């Protein structure tokens, strides 16, 4: 019924008429010249698929795919491979038009057939969760160049979704298990191709000078550099080191210590570095400590909320972090999707059902992380900690709290990157033992902290909850019982209520004025059950540089956009 | 993420 060459999973694409190259870059900008990046911890393979492993940089982004999203909207999807497609009016159909001039690394075709391949390679040997997502959904090579998918049920974000997936080359992949790490780079498709590395040290990627796509409209003005170099590093602080010292040319700042006191010396003096600070109004990454519900320490909510009561936000804040930080307060934050108003009728309808199931404030109060004075011992927040944990049976016997019936006492381990800072570390543990309960600090490398995260081999671990623009079908993955093992539940939770309000989310996928009070009452559920322990989030990217490089007029709205960037041989010339 | 696990 209708054809098109753009798509968006609400409301309508910007790009859709007249569309020559996106707002946020330079059309004409020079290509050359190499960045170098940092990255923190190991690596030790390049399949950023396998079922484990631990994946280099950048590999995420080998293969093109059939359509590529813009970073100035939530969700909107342009050509790639392919040119357009044609599709049902509920978009449960869709056939998908190749452009005939795409290309492989080795110079051979990209064809339907390769992408019905890569669709079967994920049901049979990709992460579990691809074949629940796309149960009962086919992806077939109807003629060359055109692919026909059709789902088994509405989804229009899981149809827009696979537009994301990499397209293997079936003459590489027939011989390699996609379960398994790869100790050698696949054949691949990108702007980039890795051409040099050192196991665990460094990953170097080269410009495709002779990139079939290079003058597409979604990549011209992009993919500059002729090199992105990565070097490894084991902690942030020989990195911010290494920065200052010229060893990387760019760094994105997440420690307030360091924006406040360290960004000082020779290579300042001389505007060498280049350091900006930007607002920014869209949704937001935000941190969290996870509790492993299913362990029996934290299996009462009685204790989660205790333990979150001893976390002083605003003593840390003021003391160490010079007031950068706001508090983390939802799971949609920054955006209408949050919960800060009261529940509407829309919510309650969604809600009241449920009443039995669901703590009484999600009706009669708004979700607020507990505040301190910033003094240090806050008296209420403390003495509300011991009356829950009395409560629920964790008593003082000594200086130490025990189970009222057992007498085992209370005890947990905090698992930790090394890499990371984390001044907040000991005040946290402090703070817990005023209250008799002892955390142990168990600090691992890179390798272990990824397959522990993966098989929720821990009782505490910080998460990172990455930006959600709105209720979308991945929340599903990552809080549904039946994905319990994706790696993404970090929890463990498996609530009748979460799936309830995620099943009616995604029957409507796509339908912005149902999915509103969709995401306030999940947002209400997940927060007021204490699932994991709200940390902080900056609305401002802090970002410094060595002073090599040009930038368009205007930044991308959901990226730092330094795929636009390009290296201005006249900056380049002044630096020693 | 429906493609990749956790890193």
């Amino acid at each position: 019924i209708k054809e098109s060459y753009a798509f968006a999973v609400l409301g309508e694409p910007r790009y859709a008429f007249n569309f020559n190259h996106f707002d946020y870059v330079n059309p004409a900008a020079p290509k050359g010249g190499q960045i170098t990046l940092s990255a923190l911890g190991t690596f030790d393979n390049f399949n950023r698929y396998a079922l484990r492993g631990n994946p280099g940089a950048r590999t995420e982004q080998l293969y093109d795919t059939l359509f590529t999203t813009s970073d100035d909207e939530p969700g909107s999807y342009y050509p790639l491979i392919a040119e357009s497609a044609r599709y049902a009016d509920d978009y449960s159909w869709v056939e998908v038009a190749i452009n005939p001039r795409a290309r492989f690394h080795d110079g051979s075709p990209i064809t339907a057939r390769d992408v019905e391949f890569t669709f079967q390679k994920f049901m049979t040997e990709g992460v579990p969760q691809f074949r629940l997502v796309y149960k009962g959904t086919t992806v077939k090579a109807i003629a060359p160049l055109t692919v026909r998918i059709e789902l088994a049920k509405p989804g229009k974000e899981d149809m827009l979704s696979l537009f994301s997936l990499p397209v293997f080359p079936e003459k590489y992949w027939k011989d390699h298990k996609l379960s398994d790490p790869l100790a050698t780079p696949p054949l691949a498709s990108g702007p980039y191709r890795v051409t040099s590395w050192k196991m665990g040290q460094n990953i170097v990627y080269s410009r495709v000078k002779d990139y079939w796509a290079a003058n597409l409209p979604v990549n011209r003005g992009r993919w500059n550099f002729d090199t992105i170099r990565y070097d490894y590093y084991l902690d942030d602080n020989v990195a911010f080191e290494a920065f200052k010292a010229g060893a990387f040319d760019l760094r994105m700042e997440n420690d307030a210590k360091n924006w406040a006191t360290r960004y000082t010396g020779k290579n300042f003096d001389k505007k060498y570095i280049i350091k900006d600070e930007q607002k920014n109004e869209s949704a937001q990454d935000t941190r969290w400590l996870a509790f492993n519900i299913q362990r029996p320490v934290f299996s009462d909510r009685r204790v989660r909320e205790a333990i979150t009561l001893a976390f002083d936000f605003e003593w840390m804040n003021k003391a160490l972090f010079y007031n950068a930080w706001s508090r983390t307060n939802s799971y949609f934050q920054n955006t209408e999707y949050a919960a800060r108003n009261y529940p509407d009728a829309a919510e309650l309808v969604l809600l009241a059902p449920m009443k039995k199931d669901l703590p009484s404030e999600v009706f009669t109060q708004i979700y607020q992380p507990p505040v301190s004075k910033g003094d240090g011992y806050d008296r209420d927040n403390l003495l509300k900690a011991d009356k829950l944990l009395n409560e629920a049976g964790w008593v003082l016997k000594g200086q130490q709290r025990v189970n009222a019936t057992e007498a085992q006492p209370l005890s947990f381990e905090l698992l930790l990157p090394a890499s990371s800072n984390s001044q907040w570390v000991l005040p946290f543990q402090h703070s817990l033992q005023r209250l008799g309960i002892n955390m142990d600090i168990r600090k691992v490398d890179n390798s272990q902290i990824t397959n522990r995260m993966r098989s929720r081999d821990y009782d505490m671990m910080p998460r990172v909850w990455r930006a959600m623009p709105w209720p979308s079908s991945d929340l599903q993955i990552s809080w549904s019982s039946e994905y319990i093992n994706s790696t993404y539940n970090a929890p463990g939770v498996q609530s009748p209520v979460i799936d309830s309000l995620i099943n009616q989310i995604i029957a409507a996928q796509g339908n912005k004025e149902k999915l509103l009070p969709l995401g306030r009452a999940l947002d209400r559920v997940l927060t007021w059950n204490y699932y994991m322990l709200p940390m902080w989030y900056m609305a401002e990217d802090r970002l410094a540089w060595w002073d090599k490089f040009s930038q368009p007029a205007v930044r991308p709205i959901y990226s730092l956009g330094i795929d636009t960037w390009w290296y201005d041989v006249n900056k380049a010339a002044k630096l020693p | 993420m429906r493609t990749g696990n956790a890193x």
